[PDB]
């Protein structure tokens, strides 16, 4: 029962065009389910931040929806994983196009 | 602008022995329907006698007619339309016989 999490794949580098809606899902394991943390600039991504931003997760997944993408949305996310036997962490770049 | 794309059926990982098949498959929603893409290392796949894109609806596969080594790594399905974009990772690992 003692299985530390683990992220699956995750896109190093995803674009969205400034004004659209963005989606980023993202597969894990891990035994007891780890708790799930997005952040960016070393800050934690909250629902509703910024009235735009959601985090919707199951037991396998993790979903990050980014509303009315704007241009200080760009940086380098990272995804961590926690349970009571280890920890994973990967990070994708999202780049914002103003074209 | 209509509905963004979004994932109905996520692609979940293959693990398969060189020389069997393989699909990483998916069901992606959206309006106008999502066109949807693979990639692997941020460039897009180009259909060949042994990798294939089968589409039928919202249903898009990525199919590998006979897996080798050189098949294995991280592949990202991307879909896009006019209210967004989705993305959605799956890894394919590859055992010898």
């Amino acid at each position: 029962r003692g299985i530390p999490p683990k992220i699956e794949a995750l896109p190093s580098d995803i674009s969205i065009d400034e004004g659209k809606v963005l989606t980023v899902a993202c597969a894990f394991t891990g035994e007891p389910t780890p708790e799930v943390t997005w952040s960016c600039g070393g800050r934690k991504i909250h629902s509703q931040e910024q009235g735009r931003f959601h985090i919707e997760n199951t037991d396998d997944l993790t979903t990050l929806i980014i509303m009315d993408v704007q241009k200080q949305d760009g940086g380098l996310y990272t995804l961590s994983l926690g349970n009571e036997f280890g920890s994973d962490s990967a990070t994708v770049n999202i780049h914002i196009r103003s074209i | 602008q209509g509905s963004p794309p979004c994932f109905l059926r996520f692609p979940r990982p293959v693990r398969v022995v060189s020389g069997a098949e393989a699909e990483l498959k998916c069901v992606v929603l959206g309006e106008p329907p999502p066109v949807v893409v693979w990639e692997k290392g941020g460039q897009q796949l180009a259909a060949s006698e042994r990798l294939s894109f089968p589409a039928d609806g919202a249903e898009h596969g990525l199919l590998l007619t006979a897996a080798l080594p050189t098949d294995a790594g991280v592949y990202v399905c991307r879909a896009r339309n006019a209210a967004g974009e989705a993305y959605a990772a799956a890894a394919v690992t590859v055992l010898e016989p």
